[PDB]
């Protein structure tokens, strides 16, 4: 699986890349997912994780478990959108519409990933 | 005639190996385990009941006339016709009095009609059940060939020959066939050699002290007696190796001139 | 949401690049509600099937203790024709440490005949309701065939003082347990604890 | 050694060798070589010269990693039973990246263990658990490393790297000294004894160190196996135990067969392999035999052991497995950070 | 469900005949031929 | 004068070594037998160091110098969830255990989040009941920088975090953030060693500060006296029934049922209540002992 | 990404493909279409699994083993003991080691396709056995076919060992018989507590893993040198018996 | 490429199914030789030895300097040259394997086959062969006699591997002399041990033949 | 006929636990062509995800 | 005092991780099995899939039987072709 993290923290980028890799390995999800992109906004606490799956509901449950594993502890207010590309935004605050717009932007840029 | 030497060497380990190999050497006995107790630890048959048979007695069965076969006197268990059973021993590397290849060589030098097998952490001898019980009581258990701490009659799970001893000086047992009774200072077998529990624990005696174990062991150790202190055994081993090499190369008298 | 404090073990783990827990050790979670019993500190039992259940219980709001058995591998000596390979057993101090908890979660393995006698010996000294977590489907009646107390299938002659309260199947040793299994464990603990 | 000759290395996909057997590889390479020859030089698509190309690529000029094993062994070519010890010595590329002869021998020991004992003996002729602890005893801790470095030091203090000609006396001296040292280290350190709890492991490690020392003394591979067999029969009298019963078949007939000249018994150790009749049953010997064969040429500082073409072909940087450091690669594979080939995830549904 | 009837276990399929009904702890229990108590909701009537 | 080390030997003839330790005046603080090897944390007098080393090499034992086996450490993870508990926090705790210290996992109730984080006073006082506290933080600079109020205790402090360098007014060790793997890479081991070095330096400074005005009785021999007098200490099912702190002890009994027994313990010719502050512990209603100095 | 600039696939060189219409391919008696590249055995995982399932199958009979256990070894053979043995071999066949945690074992998820099954022409033994690992002839075949197969087999018991597919991927086809034989011997000496160091155990080993072994293919000689369980050794009748269309169809 | 499910049989297998080249004559198992000789001891020994040594002639092994050793081995092991096997069996009717070793050493000393090489410091006068091939033949005859003595005492055929193995071991570490076939007999005895005494084993000693990978190593001894 | 050459092979491959079901060989080759066949022998749990 | 329900601990050393010689990596014993280790499988895969063919008789066949000259440009073209054909690309047909 292609893994990249968008963050302005140099150590946090590599650490969360390793976190995403470990969570993909633990759930045995590295071959069933094409790309895994995580956007880390920590100055205002909100994180977006986008998943592009290869080509059932058990797979969706495994993907939701993957988001629960990668997302930090305090980001408890979560909302996901699924239209064959699963994107979830997690924050400690209620989800704003700009964050959802960035989620749809990530979803659209992951749709054309090939 | 020919007076048989048994093993080269001048150390106490070589002397103990020679004593084990010698059939005319009376092994010193150190405990009394009764015959029915040895049978109970062996776990093959109930004491007091008759031996199970695999074939009729040799008088009953009719064989062809063979002069060379009839020269050898059969065992009593072979005469009556008894099943072939086994007794298996594990020996610790930490100064156990008997060691697997030493055990096999002494068994094949001292006993008739036995099947000796040698592993790193295992040694088994197979014989007819009555004769096997006889030399199990007379030689294998009550003499200086056995120590209830550093050796143990065990089949099934064998492990601990290379491990360190426990707090009581006994070999490690994964199934715990024999335990230590501190009130009497004796080792008691609570299970037979294969692992099912015994209804009454049987006293196999107390552990041999380590000072005696240094004198009666047949293993070479750096903390005990090493082979560097016994150059005669190493020279004999090297001569055997060179003779094997020269025989395998060209087996003639002129090639053995460089022996 | 409340503070959760664990009395950690006093002994270091298995070397440098190995397991963090040690055999025959107990880690108290102060308030004693659920104890998780691991057979060994090895990779087949520690952090892959046991600490995951542990964090699920701790995430559910229930304080958790983890006890690593001193001799958790193998079958007990009261198995038919004795034991083989290794001998399973329970220490009196281990039983006393388990018995001060409201519930127990124990992780078992594959073979059906091993798990039943292991649970019988475990519940011969543990009197609290325990949950069995294994991989192959064992029915909650084969324990009663050898005399184990059980919520749904009682025996006539009960040889254990503890009751198997739930059987959860589908958790493999040395592998990451999914969220669904953790949810089943949490629901069973909540339904059989308060 | 190669001369003014041109060679082609064909590496077929690993998926091909996973679906099929090892005899598929040479035929796959042969058809693709013939196809590329007829379409790159604009020849006829099928003529007599095409059959000449096919015969050349199928036998005349082909080099197989392992020979076919027909009959009782019933196996095809490019199987680990057909790979000779010199070929596997030339596969490992520690010679071109390091000057330490002991390290060069020990990486070949590790590769030979992981091949012969773990795969060819672990699964090809057995099953289930296999022999992991039998083979990892030669490359897990530095027990064999310490023993082999002591062997090199003892040889360099009294003989030198090539200071003596292979005779019986030097074999007896070096093998006996290294065996006595290894067994003294087993006696002195209970951690070493508990690590190598099985006797076969200990016997193989001590005899491998003795054979490596004899090879570092003489440079002769057959003297190295002779030292191995002397070490085995001296271990048997030291500890009164060698291994599991079944282990010391080849160790008993070894001394006779090490320098033999008979048809079924004679072969140089570089030309010996798992199909050598003494060696075709037992764990704990073959991977260390390959290391002794390497150590014969590491003492001389040779660029290759048996085949220069194999050495150059496995020096290729495009190989998935790095043969310069086999132990580091095995460590990487044990920690789930080795990217392996032969997987099929693009043709499988998402789980 | 009564004595002499033929019952089966839904979870495994153990055939047996009902020996007696012995209530305990204000709960119904069914005793079978193998001397094992069962639960009536986990038992079904077969013929 | 009482050097505390760890002995790793075998169980064979270990009782004779224990008898030698008792004869030379040493005290066995901790004992654990795994299968055939025993780990023994022993406090022996400093004039018997070489004699004990010769005795240990007689039984083929190993002497491991543990610089932290007289203190207890609070490891303050933000929560006990899958994010911080099953890795890093146990890696820190076991690395602390490897050098002899007794750790305690402190999971905060509201320790998660960037601006919603808070620390309770009960958790605060439980942290102050230890000798040194280690905080296991995340891997974002702004998150930890907006989280300084968690590290508000008058205890020596070492903060572990993801970023290499942090500008907090506390001791900081980098390259130890929130992870999901066991710490096994070289940089992670180096950072763990760095954290061990900082806590060792802080413990040495506090030891020198305590050695300026020594207590009436050392905690090790006070623990020995309590085990000699109180007979219910062998019935404690806790991991460490008596935890040797830097300047006191933590006895894991009920405070209400045992404080009058603990206070009325005659050591030397002094009563304990006049020389120590026996008080109720926040940890499971235990008994905490704080030693007075010779000035009072 | 991977090859660092080395060319792998170049459609420009060679034949100019697609000069004619590249037709799709139907599959007979199925209402679905696919390209011809999907029917290549390297691109089709179903064909690979078709060969994998045949390669990893060894059929061993357990009637001489049971007779040796009853008579020579003096161990009773009950349906409960057969169920215990089946549990032991089902644990031990993929990578398992029975009650030996110190032994190195294969990861269980790596061998999820491994099973050990049993079938018998003896009907009362069939209903006395556990249905978890039993191939029931009566419910898998029509009545006349089941009667014919029970008459042809007899009153004998056979075990089917499905060695995991990865073993056939890494190794060759002749690996499967050795793997199944080794695990059958280990599970027999574990489930029935027998001594593994006597000659009676050697006779039982012959009776259990060298007496009634049915292999899928034979070894091939000469220039076609291959081991057993390779597709050159599979006879046409054996492959006809592999396909099960007589079970579900009468055409 | 075999006759598997047919009803036609021969004493020799397919030449493409041999362990090595020239191994065709080592295909007759022990049981076939015993049944052909009507369970007669010396005749079965003679049959097996004649086939094995004729096979060593076929293999090219008994060519040049090895021909004398193979002829002496055949004569003294299979054909009872100088009545050695019968004499050792008669001398060890009540004896063990070690007594057979003692009688073999005594006979070889009396016949002048072996002489004293040197005496070490701890006694143990080393022995060297004055006739190497004759000493090998004497040891082979004693090996046959030791197997006969032990298996006539036990009246069971399961003892063959241990008797050969520890006969060679006791003889080697009693004299400092090589065993039968210079350790090849001991290695083949280890093969017999792991082939007929374990779950890793298969079958009994009656199906032993020289065309097997386990039993091919000793050249007819 | 119920079988052609071997009754034991016929019964063995009737096992429902086989991943490839040999009752409809044409239908499963279609499933493998459409990438909806779950094959065995994949080393996904011992390989990195990156 | 003898309680048969205590059990016997076994395999303490075998639970500790295995080092690898001349490295600094510690691993479990279960990860050193060849089935669980992808590196050992790839080590055998790379040896199995390697075939060396001498392209000198083929050049002689091209030169003297077909009359086709062999230059390094033609060798480069052949290498470009075979790097497409050996994975399974189509060149004719
Ligand atoms: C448990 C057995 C039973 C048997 O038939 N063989 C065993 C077990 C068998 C099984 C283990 C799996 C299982 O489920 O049984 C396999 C894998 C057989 C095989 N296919 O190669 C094996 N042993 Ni064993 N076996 C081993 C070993 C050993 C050492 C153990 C020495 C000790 O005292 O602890 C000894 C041999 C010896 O005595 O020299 C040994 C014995 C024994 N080994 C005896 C001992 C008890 C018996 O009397 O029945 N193994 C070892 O020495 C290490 C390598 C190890 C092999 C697997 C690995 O390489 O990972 C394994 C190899
Ligand atoms: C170069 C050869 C010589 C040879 O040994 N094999 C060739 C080529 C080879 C290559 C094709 C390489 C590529 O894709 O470029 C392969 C795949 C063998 C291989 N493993 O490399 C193959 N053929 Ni051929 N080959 C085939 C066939 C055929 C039929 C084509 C019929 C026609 O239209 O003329 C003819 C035989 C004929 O003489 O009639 C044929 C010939 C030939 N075939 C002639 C000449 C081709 C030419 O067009 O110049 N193949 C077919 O009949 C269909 C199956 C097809 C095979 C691949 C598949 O099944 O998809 C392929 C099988
Ligand atoms: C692998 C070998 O054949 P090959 O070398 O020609 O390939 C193969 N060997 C065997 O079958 C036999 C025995 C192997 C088992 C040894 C495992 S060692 S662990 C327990 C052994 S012991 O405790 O009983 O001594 C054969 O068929 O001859």
């Amino acid at each position: 699986a292609y893994i990249d993290v968008e963050c302005n923290d140099e150590a946090g980028k590599a650490i969360y890349e390793r976190i995403i890799q470990t969570s993909l390995e633990d759930l045995v999800l590295g071959k069933s997912i094409i790309k895994a992109k995580m956007i880390c906004k920590q100055d205002v606490p909100y994180f977006i994780i986008g998943i592009l799956p290869k080509s059932k509901e058990d797979f969706i449950d495994r993907v939701l478990d993957f988001m629960n594993r990668v997302f930090p502890e305090g980001m408890r207010i979560r909302k996901t959108i699924r239209d064959k590309t699963i994107v979830m935004v997690a924050s400690e605050k209620p989800i704003e519409e700009e964050w959802m717009n960035e989620a749809v932007k990530l979803q659209e840029e992951l749709k054309i990933f090939k | 005639a020919y007076t048989p030497q048994f093993y080269p060497g001048a150390t106490k380990v070589a002397e103990n190996r020679r004593n084990h190999l010698n059939p005319n050497y009376e092994l010193e006995k150190l405990r009394e385990i009764p015959d029915e107790d040895v049978v109970k630890i062996m776990g093959h048959r109930q004491p007091g009941e008759d031996y199970k048979t695999v074939h009729p007695p040799l008088e009953e069965m009719d064989f062809v006339e063979d002069y060379a076969r009839d020269l050898v006197e059969p065992l009593n268990g072979a005469k009556e016709g008894h099943r072939v059973r086994y007794i298996q021993f594990a020996d610790s590397m930490y100064f156990a009095p008997a060691q697997p290849y030493d055990r096999s060589r002494s068994y094949m030098s001292r006993l008739r009609g036995v099947d000796a097998g040698t592993l790193s952490g295992r040694q088994v001898v197979e014989c007819r059940e009555s004769d096997l019980e006889e030399f199990s009581k007379n030689i294998l258990m009550d003499t200086e060939l056995f120590d209830p701490a550093t050796s143990g009659m065990r089949g099934a799970t064998v492990h601990g020959h290379s491990l360190r001893l426990d707090e009581n000086g006994m070999m490690f047992d994964a199934l715990q066939r024999c335990v230590f009774d501190e009130k009497t200072g004796h080792v008691m077998y609570v299970k037979d050699q294969v692992g099912k529990p015994l209804d009454a624990p049987v006293d196999v005696g107390e552990p041999i002290p380590e000072a005696k174990l240094r004198e009666i062991t047949t293993i070479y150790r750096n903390d005990g007696v090493a082979m560097r202190a016994d150059p005669d055994v190493i020279e004999v081993v090297k001569r055997i190796h060179r003779a094997r090499t020269l025989g395998g190369y060209i087996p003639t008298n002129e090639t053995f001139k460089g022996l | 949401r409340k503070e959760q404090i664990v009395d950690c073990r006093a002994v270091m783990g298995l070397g440098e690049g190995g397991g963090l827990a040690q055999r025959g050790t107990f880690a108290e979670g102060l308030r004693n509600d659920v104890v998780v019993v691991a057979m060994s500190p090895g990779r087949r039992h520690i952090t892959k099937p046991v600490c995951e259940i542990t964090y699920g219980i701790r995430e559910a709001g229930i304080q958790t203790s983890v006890l690593v058995l001193d001799a958790g591998g193998g079958i007990p000596s009261d198995a038919p024709q004795g034991s083989l390979g290794s001998t399973f057993g329970l220490k009196p101090e281990e039983a006393k440490q388990v018995n001060r908890h409201k519930l127990c979660v124990i992780h078992f393995g594959n073979v059906k005949s091993h798990i039943i006698y292991k649970a019988r010996l475990f519940l011969k000294y543990v009197d609290i309701p325990t949950i069995i977590v294994c991989q192959t489907p064992v029915d909650m009646e084969d324990f009663a065939a050898i005399g184990i107390k059980t919520k749904n299938v009682m025996p006539l002659e009960s040889k254990t003082e503890g009751k198997i309260v739930e059987i959860i199947t589908g958790v493999i040793r040395g592998e990451s347990a999914p969220q669904k299994k953790i949810d089943e464990i949490i629901e069973s603990i909540k339904k059989h604890l308060g | 050694a190669i001369g003014k000759k041109t060679y082609q290395v064909s590496r077929v996909p690993s998926l091909v060798g996973r679906v099929c057997d090892g005899g598929t590889i040479s035929r796959w390479s042969a058809m693709q070589i013939g196809m590329s020859f007829i379409t790159a030089y604009k020849l006829c698509a099928g003529e007599a010269a095409t059959a000449d190309f096919s015969y050349a690529s199928k036998h005349a000029d082909v080099i197989q990693m392992g020979n076919a094993l027909p009959g009782r062994r019933a196996r095809g070519p490019n199987e680990p039973g057909g790979i000779r010890f010199g070929i596997l010595s030339d596969v490992v590329q520690t010679t071109r990246v390091s000057e330490d002869p002991v390290e060069q021998s020990l990486e070949v020991v590790a590769t030979g263990a992981a091949l012969y004992d773990q795969i060819w003996l672990g699964a090809y002729m057995s099953g289930g658990i296999g022999f992991t602890q039998y083979a990892t005893a030669s490359y897990t801790d530095d027990i064999l490393d310490d023993f082999s470095y002591y062997a090199l030091d003892y040889v360099e203090k009294k003989y030198g790297r090539m200071g003596t000609k292979a005779t019986m006396d030097v074999v007896e001296d070096v093998a006996g000294e290294v065996t006595l040292y290894a067994l003294e280290q087993y006696d002195d350190y209970p951690a070493l004894l508990e690590d190598h709890f099985g006797g076969s492991q200990r016997a193989a490690v001590a005899a491998a160190a003795s054979g490596i020392g004899v090879c570092m003394a003489t440079g002769n591979s057959n003297a190295g196996v002779n030292g191995w067999y002397l070490s085995q029969i001296l271990h048997k009298e030291y500890h009164s135990r060698l291994g599991f019963y079944g282990y010391d078949l080849q160790d008993q007939c070894g001394a006779s067969n090490s320098l033999a000249i008979r048809n079924d018994e004679a072969a140089p150790l570089e030309l010996r392999g798992p199909n050598y009749p003494n060696y075709a049953m037992n764990v704990g010997h073959q991977g260390e035999y390959a290391g002794i064969a390497q150590a014969a040429h590491s003492a001389r500082g040779d660029a290759f052991a048996l085949n220069p073409l194999v050495k150059v072909a496995f020096a290729d940087p495009m190989l998935v497995f790095d043969f310069s450091k086999p132990r580091k690669e095995i460590a990487r594979g044990a920690l789930r950070e080795f990217e392996a080939a032969g997987e099929r995830d693009v043709i499988l549904p998402a789980k | 469900i009564e004595i002499g009837s033929y019952v089966r276990y839904i979870n495994t399929g153990t055939h047996g005949t009902v020996k007696a009904i012995e209530p305990k702890n204000d709960e119904e229990w069914v005793l079978l031929e193998n001397d094992i108590y069962y639960r009536p909701e986990l038992l079904e009537l077969v013929e | 004068m009482y050097q505390i080390i760890r002995y790793e030997g075998g169980v064979y003839k270990n009782n004779i070594l224990k008898e030698w330790i008792e004869d030379v005046g040493g005290f066995i603080i901790q004992e654990h037998v795994m299968q055939l090897d025993v780990y023994m944390t022993i406090a022996i007098p400093q004039n018997e160091i070489e004699n004990f080393k010769e005795e240990a090499k007689k039984y083929k034992g190993k002497i491991v110098e543990t610089p932290l086996a007289g203190i207890e450490i609070a490891i303050v993870s933000p929560s006990l969830s899958r994010h911080h508990l099953p890795h890093i926090a146990c890696d820190v705790s076991e690395y602390v255990r490897k050098f002899g210290a007794k750790p305690n996992m402190i999971g905060l109730a509201h320790g998660a989040g960037k601006n919603i984080s808070e620390i309770r006073e009960k958790e605060k006082r439980l942290i102050q009941e230890h000798d040194i506290a280690i905080y296991v933080m995340g891997n974002f600079e702004s998150c930890i920088l907006d989280k300084t109020h968690l590290f508000k205790v008058d205890i020596p402090l070492v903060v572990t975090g993801g970023p290499e360098t942090l500008d907090i007014p506390y001791t900081y060790v980098g390259n130890l953030g929130r992870r999901a793997q066991r710490l096994r890479k070289g940089e992670e081991i180096r950072a763990l060693r760095q954290m061990i070095d900082e806590v060792t330096k802080k413990i040495n400074d506090k030891r020198m500060e305590l050695s300026y005005d020594p207590p009436i009785i050392p905690p090790v021999v006070l623990k020995d006296e309590i085990e000699k007098r109180i007979d219910e200490v062998r019935g404690i099912l806790a991991p460490m029934p008596i935890v040797t702190q830097l300047d006191g002890l933590r006895i894991k009994m009920d405070y209400d049922r045992n404080h009058e027994e603990i206070e009325n313990v005659k050591i030397g010719k002094y009563l304990l209540k006049d020389i120590a502050y026996v008080t109720r512990s926040e940890m499971k209603n235990y008994i905490l002992i704080k030693l007075k100095s010779t000035s009072e | 990404e991977k090859r660092q600039g080395i060319p792998l696939y170049n459609p420009d060189i060679g034949v100019p493909l697609g000069q004619r219409k590249l037709m799709p391919y139907k599959l007979s008696n199925t209402d679905d279409y696919c390209e011809g590249d999907d029917l290549h055995f390297l691109n089709n995982a179903a064909i690979q699994q078709l060969w994998d399932d045949i390669r990893r199958t060894v059929i061993v009979g357990m009637d001489t083993a049971h007779s040796v256990l009853e008579k020579r070894l003096g161990v009773e053979v009950t349906p409960e003991t057969i169920n215990e043995y089946m549990h032991t071999i089902n644990h031990s066949l993929p990578g398992g080691a029975v009650v030996q945690e110190h032994m190195v074992e294969v990861h269980p998820s790596l061998a999820w396709d491994c099973y050990a099954r049993i079938f018998t022409g003896d009907d009362e033994l069939a209903d006395e056995l556990d249905s978890r690992f039993l191939i029931d002839i009566n419910k898998l075949f029509p009545e006349e076919q089941a009667e014919t197969l029970k008459a042809a087999i007899g009153k004998k018991t056979y075990q089917v060992s499905r060695v995991p597919s990865l073993v056939g991927r890494v190794c060759d086809g002749g690996t499967i018989s050795r793997w199944s034989a080794m695990q059958i011997g280990m599970s027999f000496i574990t489930a029935y507590k027998l001594c593994a160091g006597e000659a009676a155990t050697a006779d039982f080993s012959y009776a259990s893993k060298h007496a009634d072994v049915i292999q899928m293919g034979n070894a091939l000689p000469g220039r076609r040198a291959r081991g057993p369980n390779e597709p050159g050794g599979i006879r046409f009748g054996i492959l006809s018996d592999v396909v099960q269309t007589t079970r579900v169809s009468e055409d | 490429m075999d006759y598997a499910g047919g009803n036609i049989a021969s004493l020799l297998g397919a030449p493409s199914m041999m362990e090595g080249l020239g191994y065709a004559l080592r295909n007759i198992p022990v049981n076939h030789a015993v049944a052909t000789t009507k369970k007669n001891m010396m005749n079965a020994i003679a049959f097996s030895s004649v086939m094995e040594q004729t096979a060593t002639f076929e293999m090219g092994d008994a060519v040049g300097s090895f021909e004398r050793q193979h002829l002496l081995g055949l004569a003294y092991q299979g054909l009872n040259a100088d009545n050695l096997v019968i004499d050792f069996i008669k001398a060890n009717a009540k004896g063990t394997v070690g007594s057979v070793v003692e009688t073999v050493i005594d006979r070889a000393i009396a016949d002048g086959v072996i002489v004293v090489d040197k005496t070490m410091s701890s006694g143990f006068n080393m022995y060297k062969p004055a006739d190497v091939n004759k000493w090998n033949a004497y040891a082979a005859a004693g090996l046959v006699a030791a197997v006969a003595v032990s298996c006539g005492a036990a009246r069971a055929a399961q003892n063959v591997a241990s008797v050969i193995l520890y006969f060679n071991d006791i003889l080697e570490y009693e004299t400092g002399l090589p065993g039968v076939d210079y350790g090849r007999s001991m290695g083949t005895a280890v093969g017999f041990s792991f082939f007929s005494h374990s779950i890793y084993g298969g079958g009994g000693p009656g199906i032993f033949n020289g065309n097997h990978v386990v039993t091919r190593h000793s050249k007819g001894f």
